[PDB]
């Protein structure tokens, strides 16, 4: 038997790591991570401390995982929706300011430089290209910020020219040198080969205002739109922009903008219908197959079983594109077979309804093994004597299925079906790869198509539509479609 | 924080990254600076997210059109090659790597669609589009066809559509006028009308996609196709006696394929800007440097004047450069997103018979203009 | 009357052929010379090169020079198995223990929690990778074993996707008569002992289901693993095969061989899991 | 240990299956629960064991309140009515499971498993799973599981219901022998009146929620407190005849039989709360009716049913002015036809008498065997 | 419909659970199966149902072979030993399940359900699910399900085992009332001897898978074929004593008790059988038998007394009417009646009794 004191020892040893990591997170600058890890660990320790919270010991590890990798990403997405986080406004203010302060302009001349040893010291040469004048410094030592008076010379330096290797090794010390020409000009290292009058484009005043050293124009943070704007505001706006809070602006835009609302209802209906038919067809196909493949009379079931789940063993990406090949109206082996037999070539892409049929056929092919595998296990929960009883009541195979097998399965399947509905509601990938949402809905001022899901039509507005990648908008619409599908499950 | 005193480079998995690493190994021999080359998946989407926080590679290699996005986001250093270095590359490539009138990357290679033809079926390839309909009819008697290319993606069909005055956004004087869209004009209508009539007269098919087109050329079923340098290795394996030449003219005017310029940008957050400059200018962008990458995986046509001239002795590469030069540069602006879907749709609409050419392009013009403004 | 077997054999065979056809076309691509998405079911020009490079062989080409394998496809496959296997074990262990509490124990706000789990996991995962990267970047500097560029981090990331599996196992637990654990309890069994020694062995089919489903999910997973893994030699097969996809063309033959290869571990797991997929586990236990 | 239920009530919402039940089971006492199908016998055991919650009232085991104690910490074992065998474990494993949970030696486990297995005639079935067993065998396995456990309190819920008569006798004795060896508390539910009479120190009679009567076997047989108990203990059921009180003494009651002759008879039965003229129910058991030849009170009628049981013969007689048939038990095989004339004797001393509310006029004839 | 088995054998691989059984059940006959726990009663019934296969032999129902006919097409119904109720269905739905399958007539279904539910005292439980019922109530739902369907052959497997004494009486009667009204064949398995004696036209006694005897209730009681049947029919069990000279019409044996008394028996090392009910009071008979009281059981209606006779290792069980006040350890003597004595050979077979019983 393991010690009883050992429980408090382990709980004490774990109670050490927490705090050792928490206060360590409190340092440098990780506050959000220190608060989150504290409440999470303390709950875990309390749960295993008192035996009154016994049930929670079973739930805690699983809920910890879920909170971390499902709920935390969920909250961030929602959080982002209240900001203008986009391609245009991707950086934080600090970063955006930093970027701008790293910007430079060429204020003066440009000189090719060489480095020449004088014993244990160095000598810096500059060459003026436009006058053919050459300048050379006195012997100096590397280290820290220093100013060198250069003198015009006709002579060559005594030392042999330094390698790129030597220039590179001494680059930091070299970059701290301000070279001074005989006429008063200052010049600093701008590359590994050149000294020049490169200078910062802006200077930070201290009260917030940035000013261009080339034009004299003054800019200030406009936290309403997230840009440094000229100054009371001027017409000019500096990029890069920074992420800033925009409240309801991203949510209201889905309600404000007519044109993005025109095909909403029509698209919604198709998305609902597409999901329902997918769930129905996959459950039905999968359930039957699972039933047939456990039937002990079926002498090939072990082989059948494996082959039936292969559409799910191969990554769906290639399969979808291959289906796109197979469904080609003029080419593609499906309509080449429907030409020989029956004699019809369906417009699997051109005609809205036949495209919807194609999409459902492919999705059922994709999704039936999911339901099949579930039923394969769920069927094992039905006791065999129920069918002995039904035999004594005079049931056949079809009667067995609809009066016993189906009803016993729909209850555990119910949550899985509601989930499968929500998943297929947002099946962006399938529609994109197969149809691109086509064929085209005519008259839609913001582009929409007949097989477009809600997600497909929406993320086109956010990530295409000529505005760059607007993450805040896509986050807001992700919240809205979530609230819609959550209201649907009722 | 990007680590100081080394160079991390990102390049796509279909470029000569092992070649590039040798250029880096030489750079290390001369400087002591270690150069590391990576080819992560979806690097074009990864970079914006890591560079935003001030991380990521020191140098990124991608097509130029994405770099206008990165630049606006504040993720790329403004580069400073002097007038002498700029003279070494074709001036039109410098047009491709500008944001707000400032250079933001070093052009490396040039990519554009060319006319690929079967020498055994068609020894003398046509110089004009108008010549195709008649040429298809004498090939149909032998069981073959004249021309099969991807009619589903506007990238492949645009060269003809643009030839008579069609354009995405007017490129005035280093600035793209977002309000001036030219998918509606007379030249675009004429281009698309010609394409539709090739289908109408059964010289081509409205649902010919990339795969169907390529397979038909590699099996010797069609006399010519329209495709890029990425397609050559497949044709080599097929052993089709093939040539690559200038695209056929429309109404006396050259096809204007979109031009993609592989470009190297320096991360704005890199503490190694000077090292990167040296590597890119004096190590990679030399005959010897580009030759190292090219030998690993061929770059096609390069921007470096001197090395292109040695490469252009291969007529396929010369044809690429020619079609590139007569073609239009891909706009590096965010408004191009709207362009792609709208034009793709319009061509499908015109080809299938859902809409006439006029209304299809009229609607496509409306959709781009409203997305570009509001 | 057992013409019913014949009619079933016939219908299953016609169904199998139909559902296999797209996959045989994938197999055909992997055996076709060059890189072509379309062609005949039996490729006119057959090539073993795509499978050679995938299995580690060098390829002698037309001009004479030898092409070494650019990628360690087999190592990628092994990395896939590792990440999927451990991952699946973790998802099984986390969700069964969770389900046990939901099925057999009572605790305030239980019904809200279950329906919270089903709802919150159905939120559109669209800006999740932004959140996830920031999470593992931060986690790595404290526990490196589970940070960026680690299998640990990848495995860890999947352990959150349990909500549905919890419900599935909850549901199955409920088909099993309570009196078996009731009798267990009266023999002196703790709630843990009753869980392990009585309930789990009778729940074994659904454990196999959740393992299978999780293994498949993990093997085919791209965006999260692609976001976290940097080193080529640590790539899973799903991540690795993305190298074959370029903006204008695909290395279809290499890509297809990778696709077909990734089906192999799923098949073996599915085969092995069958021994736990049995009927009549609860027969003779409860009169009624 | 002792087990006591004070005011124990059980409700399934508005459906009440246990009303204000009060029981006091002492240590080492063998208490048999009897009652009509669905009256709450198992519900009582389950509340004792901790498998069902108690609505109101208090349960004590070993003088400790147990209402909120988990089942594992009750010192209770049960032979489930539905057996509840572990279907994934063999007979041996089922019987040895409780011991394995303790740190019991394997040879200790094997000793007392094989011991209990050989007295229950399961010795040849140790390796079998419950699915590979008959219902009667599964039932013995359930007995053996609780027998090996040897708890403070045995609960056996109809443990013999599915066994042949001969084996039922052998099982009856083995349970009885165990109770004598260990001297531990046993609560035993049965429908078999013989089990009840032979095993019990005390019998509890339940009637749809309430306790009808608690008492010794012979005490309930001879002196039921009411009409329900009287008709429930002993089978075939007691005959009941409507009668009218004609006169009363402190020690006896005179009643008029319902027949056209209106015969009067004194019964040695209390007259407490018995008015002249009132309608009562007269009770007389089939075994207690007399052959006609030598008897003062004679009831005669037409034979409706003859049941030949081998050891005895049962005869149902329709007697005028009584709606229900009269059941009578003769020893040995008596050859009598359906429709024949039959007369029986009605002995005053063995008659029970019940008031209009069904409550019994306490019998004053001292019956041998009862203290 | 009639039912007959012909050389029917059943094996689980190699273990014989039914050996060469032969039965002829005429139309309208009520047959009860009895036998020790796990002898093969339910197996036999299930073979008749079609829930178990038949290894060798022939099974006929209504003069047509059924071996290969599936259970559902046999015109049979069954009350399962374990009930086998539909968990997802109410009492009403459980009972009306077969009728709903064979041609649903809303009213005809409701009426026959309400009638059968009334006689099984289930009417107040029609809306319950099986989980919310007592063992005994479920048993009556099982019964109700079969009775409602009115099959051609009723199979009932221990259908009263979990019902109280008084309710069991009422159920027997209703089962008999239905048997005479329909006049259809019923096969009935029970461990209750009173059920077997009163219901059966014919009792089939089974032993370890084989038929030990088939006959009338009183035939089997008075004239068993062998030791096993003698010991199995009639409870308390028949007493056995291990008992020189033989006549042309009767046999004489010697008692093992020290006095060595010789007695003649009207029959065809042996074992003498005598039932507890047939033993007489001491002073009456000529053959006195004296021993020591070991067990006394007070049943109310009668007193059962166990007597340990000297030189007789097995106890002697005696039944006597009414409450008898006798205590353990006291001396007791009983009379042994010669004409009521059974006799069994070395192998186990009985010497035919010649004393004609009523
Ligand atoms: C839109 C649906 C598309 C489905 C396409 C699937 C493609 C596969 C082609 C196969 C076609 C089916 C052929 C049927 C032949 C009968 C098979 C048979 O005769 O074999 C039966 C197999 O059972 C069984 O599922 C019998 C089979 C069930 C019959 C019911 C079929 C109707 C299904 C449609 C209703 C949808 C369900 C609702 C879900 C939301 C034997 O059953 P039994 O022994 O009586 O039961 C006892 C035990 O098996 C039960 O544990
Ligand atoms: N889960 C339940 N819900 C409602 N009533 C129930 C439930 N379980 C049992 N009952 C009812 O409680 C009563 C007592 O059940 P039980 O104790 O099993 O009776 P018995 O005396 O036959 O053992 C029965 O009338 C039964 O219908
Ligand atoms: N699967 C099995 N394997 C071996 N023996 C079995 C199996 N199932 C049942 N038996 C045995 O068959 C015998 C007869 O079973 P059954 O007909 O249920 O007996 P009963 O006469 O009590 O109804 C029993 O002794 C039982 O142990
Ligand atoms: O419904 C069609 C759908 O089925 C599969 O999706 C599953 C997925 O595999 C599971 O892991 C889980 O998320 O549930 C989904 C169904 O709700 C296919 O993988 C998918 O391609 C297809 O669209
Ligand atoms: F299951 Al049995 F007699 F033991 F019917
Ligand atoms: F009806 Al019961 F025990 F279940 F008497
Ligand atoms: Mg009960
Ligand atoms: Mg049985």
């Amino acid at each position: 038997w393991q010690s009883d004191a050992l429980k408090w020892s382990v709980l004490g040893l774990l109670g050490l790591l927490v705090g050792y990591l928490v206060v360590l997170m409190y340092a440098q600058g990780e506050y959000l991570f220190a608060i989150t890890t504290l409440i999470l660990s303390s709950a875990g320790l309390y749960i295993f401390a008192n035996r009154k919270a016994y049930a929670w010991r079973y739930v805690y590890p699983g809920m910890a995982g879920m909170g971390l990798f499902v709920l935390f990403p969920l909250v961030c997405t929602i959080a982002i929706a209240f900001t203008n986080y986009s391609s245009t406004n991707q950086l934080t203010f600090e970063r955006a300011q930093e970027v701008l302060l790293d910007r430079s302009w060429q204020a003066g001349k440009t000189y090719n430089f060489g480095l020449y040893p004088a014993g244990d010291e160095w000598q810096l040469a500059l060459s003026d290209g436009e006058t053919g004048k050459n300048y050379l410094s006195d012997a100096f030592k590397f280290g820290g910020e220093q100013k060198l008076q250069l003198k015009e010379t006709t002579a060559q330096p005594e030392g042999e020219r330094a390698n790129l290797r030597v220039i590179t090794q001494n680059r930091q010390a070299l970059s701290d040198i301000t070279a001074i020409l005989p006429d008063g000009n200052k010049v600093m290292m701008s590359s590994l080969r050149q000294f020049s009058g490169t200078q910062p484009l802006y200077t930070l005043d201290g009260d917030g205002t940035l000013t261009n050293n080339q034009s004299g124009v003054k800019y200030r943070p406009n936290n309403q739109i997230g840009f440094y704007q000229s100054i009371n505001w001027g017409d000019e706006k500096l990029s890069p922009g920074y992420t800033v809070t925009t409240g309801w602006k991203n949510f209201t835009r889905v309600f404000t903008d007519e044109g993005i609302q025109k095909p909403f209802l029509a698209i919604f209906v198709w998305t609902v219908v597409f999901s329902l038919i997918t769930v129905f067809l996959t459950v039905a196909v999968g359930m039957v197959l699972a039933c047939l493949v456990q039937w002990e009379a079926l002498r090939g079931k072990a082989v059948y079983r494996v082959l039936l789940i292969l559409p799910y063993a191969v990554p769906s990406f290639i399969s979808i594109l291959i289906f796109k090949g197979l469904f080609n109206q003029s080419f593609g082996e499906i309509n080449m077979m429907l030409s020989a037999l029956f004699g019809v070539k369906p417009a699997w892409f051109s005609d809205p309804t036949t495209a919807r049929t194609m999409l459902i056929i492919v999705n059922t092919w994709l999704g039936y093994p999911y339901m099949m595998i579930l039923c394969m296990g769920l069927l094992k929960a039905i006791p065999d004597d129920l069918y002995e009883a039904s035999a004594m009541d005079g049931a056949g195979p079809f009667q067995n299925f609809f009066k016993i097998t189906l009803p016993l399965l729909i209850k555990p399947l119910t949550p899985l079906m509601i989930a499968s509905f929500a998943f297929n509601f947002n099946n962006f990938v399938l529609i994109q790869l197969l149809t691109n949402g086509g064929p085209d809905r005519l008259g839609t001022t913001t582009p929409a198509g007949y097989t477009d899901l809600l997600v497909n039509y929406t993320y086109r507005i956010a990530f295409e539509g000529g505005g760059g990648q607007d993450f805040g908008l896509a986050a807001a619409i992700a919240t809205l479609i979530f609230l819609l599908v959550g209201a649907l499950a009722i | 924080k990007i680590e100081e005193g080394k160079l991390v480079i990102w390049i796509n998995g279909d470029k000569g990254y092992n070649g590039l690493a040798e250029v880096g190994k030489k750079f290390e021999k001369d400087t002591g600076i270690k150069v590391t080359v990576e080819h992560p998946d979806k690097l074009e989407e990864k970079f914006p997210q890591v560079a935003a926080t001030g991380d990521g590679p020191d140098i990124i290699f991608w097509a130029h059109d994405r770099f206008g996005g990165y630049a606006q986001s504040g993720l790329l250093a403004e580069i400073t090659p002097d007038k002498a270095f700029q003279d070494k590359l074709y001036p039109f490539t410098w047009d491709a790597v500008r944001y707000n009138g400032k250079l933001i990357a070093y052009p490396i290679a040039v990519e554009a669609l060319s006319l690929i033809y079967n020498k055994d079926l068609l020894p003398n390839p046509p110089k004009t589009w108008e010549e195709i309909p008649a040429l298809d009819k004498e090939l149909k008697a032998k069981g073959k066809s004249a021309l099969m290319f991807n009619l589903q993606e506007p990238y492949f069909t645009w060269p003809l559509i643009a030839a008579d005055g069609g354009y995405a956004f007017k490129y005035e004087n280093g600035k793209y006028d977002i309000k001036d869209v030219g998918v509606d004009n007379a030249g675009a209508k004429a281009g698309l009308t010609f394409l539709v009539d090739l289908i109408k007269n059964k010289h081509m098919n409205a649902d010919t996609d990339y795969s169907i087109a390529e397979a038909a050329f590699n099996k010797g079923e069609t006399a010519m196709t329209i495709n890029g340098p990425w397609a050559w290795s497949n044709i080599d394996t097929s052993k089709v006696n093939y040539g690559v030449t200038v695209l056929p003219t429309f109404k006396g005017q050259p096809s204007k394929p979109f031009v993609g310029v592989l470009s190297a940008g320096i991360n704005a957050a890199s503490p190694n800007k000077e090292l990167a400059k040296e590597f890119l200018e004096n190590y990679l962008l030399t005959d010897e440097g580009l030759e190292a990458v090219n030998k690993d995986k061929p770059l096609g046509a390069v921007a470096l004047k001197s090395y292109e001239e040695e490469l252009a002795k291969d007529p396929r590469i010369a044809a690429t450069m020619e079609n590139a030069q007569k073609g239009e540069i891909m706009p590096n602006i965010p408004q191009m997103s709207a362009f792609w879907y709208a034009v793709r749709t319009a061509v499908i609409n015109a080809a299938s018979g859902r809409q006439t050419v006029d209304e299809a392009l009229k609607d496509a013009q409306t959709r781009i203009t409203k997305a570009s403004a509001s | 009357q057992k013409a019913r077997l014949f009619i079933t054999h016939l219908l299953l065979l016609l169904f199998i052929a139909a559902i296999m056809f797209p996959l045989l076309m994938v197999v055909a691509i992997s055996l076709r010379q060059g890189n072509f998405a379309t062609g005949s079911l039996i490729p006119e020009q057959i090539s073993w090169d795509h499978w050679k490079l995938a299995l580690g062989f060098s390829v002698e080409q037309a001009d004479g020079r030898i092409t070494p394998p650019p990628f360690p496809v087999l190592l990628w496959l092994w990395n896939s198995v590792k990440v999927a296997g451990i991952s699946a074990i973790g998802i099984v262990a986390l969700s069964t223990t969770c389900a046990y509490a939901f099925a057999r124990m009572r605790f305030p706000g239980k019904a809200t929690l279950l329906k919270g789990m089903l709802i919150f996991q159905m939120f559109p995962a669209v800006l999740s990778l932004v959140a996830l990267y920031a999470l593992f970047d931060r986690l790595g500097e404290y526990i490196p074993f589970i940070g960026l560029n680690t299998h640990g981090g990848v495995i860890f990331a999947y352990l959150g996707g349990i909500a549905l599996h919890v419900w599935t196992i909850k549901g199955y637990f409920e088909t099993i008569d309570s009196s078996l654990e009731e009798a267990a309890a009266l023999d002196g069994a703790t709630p843990w002992q009753a869980f392990r020694l009585v309930l789990l062995p009778l729940s074994v089919p659904i454990l196999a289901v959740v393992f299978i489903l999780s293994f498949i999910a993990a093997i085919t997973e791209v965006p999260v693993a692609s976001l976290l893994l940097r080193d080529v030699n640590s790539y899973t097969l799903a991540v690795g095969m993305q190298q074959y996809l370029n903006p204008q063309n695909y290395l279809w033959g290499d890509f297809a061989a990778a696709a077909v290869m990734s089906a192999l571990p799923i098949t073996i797991v599915f085969l092995l899991a069958q021994r736990w997929l049995v009927n009549g586990l609860t027969a003779g236990g409860v009169k009624g | 240990a002792s087990v006591q239920l004070q005011n124990v009530t059980k409700a399934w919402g508005e459906v009440v299956v246990s009303k204000d039940i009060n029981l006091d089971i002492h240590e080492g006492e063998f208490v048999v629960f009897v009652g009509p199908s669905g009256c709450g016998k198992s519900t009582l055991l389950r509340m004792i064991a901790g498998l069902e919650t108690i609505t109101s009232g208090d349960l004590f085991i070993g003088e400790k309140r147990m209402n909120d104690t988990p089942p594992a910490e009750r010192g209770v074992g049960m032979v489930f009515q539905s057996y509840a065998l572990y279907p994934h474990l063999s007979v041996a494993e089922n019987m040895s499971f409780g011991l394995k949970l303790a740190g019991a030696k394997k040879e200790v486990i094997n000793q007392r498993v094989n011991q209990v297995a050989e007295v229950l005639q399961l010795a040849h079935l140790l390796d079998r799973k419950p699915k590979a067993l008959s219902g009667g065998q599964r039932q013995r396995v359930a007995i053996g599981r609780t027998l090996v456990a040897e708890p403070s309190v045995f609960l056996l819920d109809e443990p013999l219901s599915n066994l042949d008569a001969a084996l039922r006798v052998q099982m009856r004795i083995e349970i009885s022998r165990l109770h004598k060896r260990l001297g531990r508390t046993m609560i035993y539910v049965t429908h078999d009146q013989v089990e009840a009479m032979t095993l019990a120190d005390k019998i509890v009679v339940l009637d749809a929620g309430r306790v009808a009567q608690v008492g010794k076997p012979l005490e309930l047989y001879h002196y039921p407190a009411d009409r329900f108990v009287a008709g429930f203990i002993g089978s075939p059921k007691m005959n009941f005849l409507p009668v009218k009180v004609t006169a009363t003494a402190i020690d006896q009651v005179q009643v008029e039989l319902p027949m056209p002759n209106r015969q009067q008879v004194w019964l040695p039965v209390e007259s407490r709360d018995v008015q002249v003229g009132a309608n009562m129910s007269l009770g007389i058991r089939p075994e207690h009716l007399l052959p006609s030849d030598i008897a003062d009170v004679i009831l005669e009628g037409e034979v409706q049913v003859v049941e030949q049981l081998g050891n005895e013969t049962q005869i149902h007689i329709q007697i005028p002015s009584i709606r229900q048939n009269l059941v009578y038990r003769q020893n040995d095989v008596v050859l009598v036809e359906e429709g024949a004339t039959f007369a029986i004797g009605l002995p005053p001393e063995r008659c029970h008498l019940f008031r209009e509310d069904g409550t019994a006029c306490r019998r004053l004839h001292k019956e041998p065997g009862v203290a």
